[PDB]
Parts: structure tokens; C-alpha cells; sequence
């Protein structure tokens, strides 16, 4: 997602508390994503049922 | 704050609490003498609209190779054993050389500042205890020994060292805002309500 | 949203445009998205009612 | 390899303290009251 | 290249490369026997 990694212990493991923000905000934001395309289609789906 | 005839170390820094005043910083940003004046959380140009709880003082005298670390977010020796600031720091730095005003050619060994610490310290501590560090895997003690040495070290201040090498005087504020009853601020007139 | 606050009126009494900008597309993110998830809760009841 | 309408080339003397001062969004006396740069600048800075 | 018998002078010193092994710095730092130990770019913990 733009991260350095996607382990997340590496980029804790390497990069410091001042900006490690920024990299692990990415993985947040990618992982929000999918679960908000996941439960959509899960809604959708389950009103077809 | 700003003219006073001397300053103390880095690990004895001196911390006074302001309150109850009315503050004009625009003459404080209107002044060449600061080499440097970075604020991290407030653009200076607005300082003179923002009104505050109490407000801090931290100053001290350094060399001016270590203005570098005074950012937050920094690391180094200063910045991690006997200075620290935290990241969520809303205040400013200011530093100046006072080459001419405190740099001696017989040398300010009265600078000191600590060199070895066993673990790191607290933003916004202040520690004063000057126990041995042992170096190596041996044990000391007493007061000296093979691979165990004083945590603390001075400065070769004189004035003919080279740049950087020269005592640069370090105020930093760090005012805390918009949590309560305020208390200074506002050369501003209050209009009819 | 990673702002120093949630308001805008304290934003851009402190800071000045070039970094109150970089603030407030982050907080307009925010909002934007909470936009979205609400219209497509709410196309999906009104399908069923 | 871009090719360019108007070019525009301002000069100036100044103290050596002060090439800080020139990049745009900076702040000082100099930025402030005789010489401002808009932020959405492009163009390059050269100082000797 | 410590415990040897003998080593030369220092207008012809000698140099001896190691690579690709174990090296632990620790049974050389703690040997108090020697005169002087000054490690430059690395801290002496960080040796190991």
C-alpha cells in the first residue's frame, strides 16, 4: 500500500516513533478499504438471498 | 529570560514558569539577535493572537553543533540522555551564538554535560545524579576503575574554535493551549459587547 | 484524523495556509468518507423498504 | 527537453545569512518586506 | 593476530585481513590486560 512493508513488526522494528506514523497511516487506510469493499458486498448479497 | 548574565548546563537546564503578564511576541520575532526561532506547532505570525495557560522557559547554553537535536523527533547524545523533548510538542526553539559573551580562551569548563546514561530518559526530565557508569562488564565501584568512568564532560569553550564550537545560548517555550481559563496574552483591545 | 484537532476554526486561527492546508485534507478525507458509508448504508434500506 | 513561453530572471545582492529566506512559504524581514515569492512558485534559485 | 610470538616495526606494520567468520568482541573488550582500547566509529558495545 505504499508502506515500506507489509510486515508491520519490520517497519517497527526499523523505522523510529517520529515517522513510522506515516507508513503504518497507509496500512490503515489500505486495510479499512478492503474491509469496506468486503462488507459491501456482503450486504448486497445477502439482500439477493 | 534573554539578557541574563548566564546560563546553566544542558542537564541542569533552568525552567522558569511564566504567568499572568501581557506578552508582546511581536518584538520577539522583530529581532535579528536570534540565529534561530522555529516554532512546531503555532506559525509565528499568528502568536500574537492566541492566548494561553502558563508558559515555559527551559533555558541552557550548548554547543551550536547540537542545534540540530533541539527538533523534536531528533535523536543523538543530548537528545536522548539528558535532553528530550516529545513529539507532541507545541512551543518554539530559539538559540543564538554568545561567542562573544561567554566564550573563554582560558576555557568554560563550567559546561558540563552528561555523556554516559544507562537508559534513556522522559521528555521534559531533568536528572542531576552523577553516580560512576561502568563501561564494561565489570562492576565498579568507588569512584574510579578500569572501564567505568563519570557520566559527565565539559566543553572546550574558547573563542578560537572553529564553527558551531562556540557557546550558542538555547531558550525554548513551551506554552500549553486551549485546555482552560488562559492566562497570558494580547497586547489586543477587547471590544463593547 | 491524525489533525491537531477537529476543528477548523482553531486550525486556521493558528497556522497559516501552506501547512493548515496539509491538515485539512486529511480531516476533509475523513469526513468525505463517513459521507460515503452513510449514502450506502442508506441506499441499501431503501432498496429493501 | 521542455520548451517554455516567457522566462523571467530577477537578480539581487544580498547577505549570505539570508538564502534561507528565499524559498517560497519562508518567513523573515526580508521575505516580509522587500522581496515576497508566491508559494505556488516554479522556477529554479541560483546563489554564489 | 594478538597471541602471536612477535610482530614487526611500524615504518613496516603489519596488516592481516580477516573476513567471512565469527568475530565477538566481548573476550576483547573485558581483557583489562591491555594498555589502551579506543574504538572510534562504533561504540564498544555495539561491537557486538
Amino acid at each position: 500500500f505504499g508502506a515500506i512493508s507489509s510486515v508491520l513488526n519490520d517497519i517497527l522494528s526499523r523505522l523510529d516513533p517520529p515517522e513510522a506514523e506515516v507508513q503504518i497511516d497507509r496500512l490503515i487506510t489500505g486495510r479499512l478499504q478492503s474491509l469496506q469493499t468486503y462488507v459491501t458486498q456482503q450486504l448486497i448479497r445477502a439482500a439477493e438471498i | 529570560v534573554f539578557n541574563a548574565t548566564r546560563f546553566a548546563s544542558v542537564y541542569a537546564w533552568n525552567r522558569k514558569r511564566i504567568s499572568n503578564c501581557v506578552a508582546d511576541y511581536s518584538v520577539l520575532y522583530n529581532s535579528a539577535s536570534f540565529s534561530t526561532f522555529k516554532c512546531y506547532g503555532v506559525s509565528p505570525t499568528k502568536l500574537n493572537d492566541l492566548c494561553f495557560t502558563n508558559v515555559y522557559a527551559d533555558s541552557f547554553v550548548i554547543r551550536g553543533d547540537e542545534v540540530r537535536q533541539i527538533a523534536p523527533g531528533q535523536t543523538g547524545k543530548i537528545a536522548d540522555y539528558n535532553y528530550k523533548l516529545p513529539d507532541d510538542f507545541t512551543g518554539c526553539v530559539i538559540a543564538w551564538n554568545s561567542n562573544n559573551l561567554d566564550s573563554k580562551v582560558g576555557g568554560n569548563y563550567n559546561y558540563l554535560y552528561r555523556l554516559f546514561r544507562k537508559s534513556n530518559l522522559k521528555p521534559f526530565e531533568r536528572d542531576i545524579s552523577t553516580e560512576i557508569y561502568q563501561a564494561g562488564s565489570t562492576p565498579c565501584n568507588g569512584v574510579e576503575g578500569f572501564n567505568c568512568y563519570f557520566p559527565l564532560q565539559s566543553y572546550g569553550f574558547q573563542p578560537t574554535n572553529g564553527v558551531g564550537y562556540q557557546p550558542y545560548r538555547v531558550v525554548v517555550l513551551s506554552f500549553e493551549l486551549l485546555h482552560a481559563p488562559a492566562t497570558v496574552c494580547g497586547p489586543k483591545k477587547s471590544t463593547n459587547l
